[PDB]
């Protein structure tokens, strides 16, 4: 594995620092490393493919070296080199892809392909170098084991969930009380509604609460919290809980009262914010709890009073809400987010080559399904597969 | 740094009899030399010597680095290898004069 | 061109690895490269500027080299160096800017300025090095020919378009059926409305469809698809198609039925998703097709039944919608996105120096106009101009 | 300070470039630098902590160098090294944290801790090197005196502000005219409402305006401007200005007329856009001014005419709005944004160790409070503290 | 830049210490320094001007040295010298002026002109000398970044502002209550008026307050505070707030009651004085708050009682006031004051040569406009430009 | 007292006439004066503060003199100097302030502080100069 990495920063820090011009000196420490490789290789036959629509190109090795008898690289030097790199490029591609599909329950955290199982071999370790690519940096630290970690802009921690819970309902659905929400990606929107506008509620206040349990702990999260749930601020016709009929939601929005957001870790409050909208920090949590209330306005102008009668029919439905977005955070486990192409790379290679569904990943690498049942096996396979995708993107995008 | 090295250099090259080398030449020769890398071999070794340099110097039998003056009836220390002696592997708290 | 690049990583990897203290050994391979430059230079004279409100500063060179002596940098060494760099800095700026404005129809993909036309010269090539800056990495590969590629967050592929199409309308605009949308940047929101709530429609279902054709193919796209179009979920007074009057839209939202998203490439379905909300991957496409339906609720509580009468007036307008956002994707062509400052840099330099409108780019480098008619000439000029902006940002932000 | 930096890229470019195998010569230039350090250190004792729940761990030095002999590193070489790095890791952490809390009103820009005050010492500067980490790159240029500059995404320039201004109101709040808005982070949404639909207004047009003054200038901003303010497009019951009662807002949305956005700098218009929605560039500004109008529709279908009577009661409230989002921008001052973890790191370390509120930063490092009164002292302390957080994240995430 | 300085103290300490008489030895240390210069120069070529009505002049060098021979100085020695100085005089003038007009947004700090950009060159640094000129003394310390400082008599910190605020008013403007003031330069005069003489006010006392926010902190300020605002002690006919009409102010003055002056820094009270008139010290502040009251006289002789009836018309308007003048203070930023000619020099050179308005400074170098929006760029440019003016005044007044 | 004065015009006519560029000889008469000081100092220790919110920092001395590397100064010369001046600056401040608070009815026209009472000492007078302030 670590092997694999080098093979690339080798080529990038190569196809990049080797051009018509420069002084040798820039590459002395480089050229060397390079050659070392060629040697170890030459003579070993490699096989890739043998699944779905994946060609089976075979590769032989018999390549010359790189004279160090020069100062300024003459064009002629480049071309006689690029021609030798373009075999490694078109190679690695066919290598990544091959181990970017196979899955294993028992040892999923390990290598699979007849291509890689041979790389972890000892006689090859003679290469490894310059491990500063965020992902490998983290692969290693995970095998000796310690405080690993990554960076994500608008991460993808919430499996898609869009539903409601009626705490008070009746067949006609003309006087409901409950909450409706949308948890997806890095965002949560939740609204609490009370058709009666807390007319018969103690202190004329109806309490609401929304709890979201993350499948992985997020640390160092920068979060935007805003009052109101725009998504649930418009008229809707919704299916009843049993699917037998449809109800009408005609919201009128009031400010959420006594807003309290708690970021908990193992049941303990790590961060708590009372009615603080804007940017807040949640430093370590596996659960978010949003509590908010609808308080019947004690003073109402005629126009307002008219919306909230003492008796049914209740035609304007009092609604309070919150919107929470995790802009950035760190997670000890790999996740999809709004900037990295890893998930898309893995999913794309599998789709393009018609790779059959395996025993670990959900059909189509479906994110919601994956994060909903993010087992240790899925995570180890995901990390292996994401790390390979990142190695590949250093050369092929 | 000047001549010294240059002289030997040319000599070993055989071909020319130094002397009749305009003084503008020998020095100019240095000016150019003092701008190149160094056979990894050569270089790689010097780096080595420097790192240990310190260690050798104090590690010798005859010769040590400087002495301190306190004019303060001071307590002699004791170290297995020398017995009752007045060393001190640490000068800190008193000016230093190269 | 490639020339230009070096001139920078030269300075950055310079103004960065050179400070009061450090051992020579961290720069031996560096110092060298540097000097090499100085030589090639001094002796040659330069001219930059002219066009628009841009000063014309003339530059001469003849700077002494360095020292390979001290194997432990003394402050005095730095200052005598920084003073020589600050002429190259204030130089390059005036260089980038000069070729960051000239455009050319015929062969407007190569160098233009009297400054650069002289750089591509052969006697200069003796510099090129460390091409690891994502953009140059891609410039080269394009020169030779190969699968290039860049990375973008919330890419800017959709020219702004906000409109509607009335499939059924009449003068009074009291019983309309059609769609309205907003395509902008990386997002699409589309709503299908039927004032009659499919009362006389076959199977009481009204079909809708929204097709968006990208001007460039996007690959490896991570996309968020959510039901509902919040933007079209509120009451509106809109201008009629002919601009002669205004109509009233009073939406009530129902869940979109039989949602099907197709990502097509040259007319072929590459990815298709049926009613899958949340995160989905579209691996290669030039067109997005969103199909969704409004199905009249077969069972309605009184409150719902009241919104949908058997006869006009239709006062509550049944609406179904979708929201699609491209979080990240790869494109073989340069594009503006939500993170990179390239477009803003180019646009800003042109605005600051009152650069006259040219023959290639739309007035003000207007993104919508540019992407709407993204001709080969505009793309080649944009790439040249974006690559220069990226070279400049390594030193001047 | 600069000292501190090195200590890290030292370790990263270390714990990264040293793996079982690699041919020596990839590190010769590296090993050296390393050792140099060890020397300078050994013999000097250090002290950290001493506040809140911050342990007072003590440290000492006395370590063997690193055999620069071998040609290919053997496993045994690594382990005898990693064991020496893990003391520097666990060290630096305790170092960063210590100076990542202390604050000073006067010279709150310089070093404070008994740990760092000793680092700026001269005998230590024998270490500095490879200052390519975006943040240090900028620290220096600032200490030297020049145009700094940082890169962002959905930056956090607007302190949270959600309010309204009634330009025409009366006790019953049945015929209001004014604006309501939400400024937060990188986004602004503003709506102008006129209950009378400009029935008695000159030219049947009501003018609106929203001005936002940034606490710091933003340059090279890529901005999305869209018509409509979805946040203010739904029915609301709002508290009156004096808090004595509640009013009803029942919006119906019309297109904003004569939209003009001005990005001003010191009172001067730098960029102006007339009705241009989509992506626009604002190259240098400290103020944004959004002007827009509500124009009573000159021609109305019956359904529309019915919403806007000649006499009260006014039951449908004409509303026009705008949404503006700063996707990316450059600022000469550090700021929180949607991608960087700096603010979250600083805030998190302080929260975890129960660090008492100090004299500079608002309680909890509250962003809104900080940006609202972004004094020079808060900025210097923030930059110091953000730069340290970035040094720490190179090793510990 | 520092270069520039020397060029002068060179000449002054020259055209001053060199005349028909004196012994050599009192200038030996001087002569030397001088010559050194000549050398560095000779051969080098210059250019100045080329902007607006500014003459473009070219200069060359080729001069003799000095007879370090003679014991005394014979007349003949002088003349052969003065003739060589008068070329440097008439030179420097044309040099200062050239860089005393150019402005720049990005690096508004550094040099601009083709004359100076060449001076900061390294080969010229061989000239610095005697920097006891208050301004250079401060220029340097600012590069090294440290607590600078200047000395000012009647400083110019308050942008001109002359207005009023009516806290109680009515159409007839026959019973007003509010304040009127004049903030200008180093002075503030503010009056609080109550047409009713607090007849219906709690405790028959009307409270007033005037807050002035400085654009820069002033330290070590010697201030004169006196009761009464003579400027607002006479009858006036004033324009109404809306400009639609004019009101009558007919003051009668009473002693200000419970006078409290607070000099605040970042919201904190640094100095507070209760009813202390005369000379007071404000050691560090960015805000001044003046609070004072009008207390209806509890005992009134007939003549007084007659001015203050229980019912309108109120014909004599009770007024209380304060006058505050900052005699001297120190500021870390350059400012105009009542003694220094810097602002006038810069403004005068620009006016005389018809220099076009630039991107940094307000038209005409208008002080009020400048101090009102005293941006970092304006301050850096102002300091550069003020320092040059001070260098010039050492030789040319 | 007069002592005190010098300590400054020393530094000003110093932090001013000493820049990356001037020829040595333009400061020969200056360098000298300077060193002379250093000598007299090093060794003797001082206390400042000890009143209200005034910090009590202890100042000790230990400094090497000044080179001369002919033909205008090299940057390296400056820095190794500025670093030695910045201890005298931050010092004097703490010195002035200490005797700028104590008062005395009887003989309150003379030195009061444990800092200055030691300066008027004789072994120090060897400094005074350029009294044009
Ligand atoms: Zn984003």
């Amino acid at each position: 594995m670590d092997v694999l990495y080098s093979l690339s920063k080798t080529l990038k820090d190569a196809r990049d620092k080797i051009v018509e011009g420069t002084l040798y000196s820039n590459v002395s420490d480089l050229i060397q490393q390079f050659n070392q490789m060629i040697i170890t290789m030459n003579g070993n036959e490699f096989q890739t493919g043998g699944i779905g629509n994946l060609p089976i190109r075979n590769w032989n090795f018999d390549f010359g070296l790189l004279g160090t008898t020069l100062l300024n690289l003459d064009a002629n030097y480049v071309e006689t080199a690029r021609n030798t790199i373009d075999y490694f490029v078109d190679f690695v591609d066919n290598v990544c892809m091959d181990e970017m599909v196979r899955e294993s329950q028992r040892n999923g955290i390990a290598p699979q392909s007849d291509s890689l199982r041979k790389l972890s071999g000892l006689k090859f370790k003679r290469i490894n170098f310059d491990n500063s690519s965020e992902y490998i940096e983290n692969w290693n630290l995970q095998n000796r084991r310690q405080r690993t970690g990554f960076t994500f802009h608008k991460p993808n921690i919430f499996p898609y969930s869009a539903s409601f819970t009626l705490n008070r309902s009746q067949p006609a659905h003309d006087n409901l009380m409950g909450t409706m929400w949308l948890n997806a990606g890095s965002e949560i929107q939740v609204a609490g509604f009370d058709y009666s506008c807390a007319i018969n509620a103690p202190a004329n206040t109806q309490q609401f609460e929304h709890i979201v349990q993350l499948r992985r702990v997020l640390t160092t999260a920068t979060i935007t919290l805003l009052p109101d749930a725009e998504r649930f601020s418009f008229p809707r016709v919704i299916n009843s809980a049993d699917g037998a009929t449809t109800w009408y939601f005609n919201p009128v929005i009031l400010r959420p009262n006594n807003v309290e957001v708690e970021f908990l870790l193992n049941g303990q409050i790590i961060n708590t914010y009372q009615a603080r909208f804007g940017t807040i920090i949640a430093r370590n949590f596996d659960t978010i709890r949003l509590s908010f209330q609808l308080m019947r306005p004690p003073n109402m102008t005629p126009a307002v009073a008219a919306l909230f009668p003492n008796a049914q029919p209740f035609e304007h439905h009092a609604t309070v809400g919150l919107t929470l977005r995790i802009e950035s955070a760190v997670c000890e486990s790999v996740l999809a987010d709004a900037s990295e192409t890893m998930l898309a790379n893995v999913t794309s290679v599998r789709q393009e080559y018609a790779i059959p569904v395996g025993p670990v990943f959900p059909p189509g690498m479906n994110w919601t399904d994956l994060i909903t049942n993010y087992s240790p096996s899925r995570e180890d396979n995901l990390q292996r597969v994401f790390t390979v995708a990142s190695i590949r993107s250093m050369l092929v995008k | 740094k000047m001549k010294a090295i240059v002289e030997d250099f040319l000599k070993r090259l055989h071909i020319f009899d130094v002397a009749r080398v305009p003084d503008d030449q020998m020095y100019r020769l240095r000016d150019r030399l003092r701008l190149l890398p160094v056979e990894v071999r050569r270089l790689d070794i010097f780096n080595l010597i420097l790192m240990n340099m310190d260690q050798i110097e104090r590690a010798s039998d005859k010769i040590a680095q400087g002495v301190i003056i306190a004019y303060r009836d001071m307590q002699l220390e004791r170290d297995e290898m020398y017995g009752y002696v007045n060393i001190a592997r640490n000068l800190d708290g008193f000016q230093q004069i190269n």
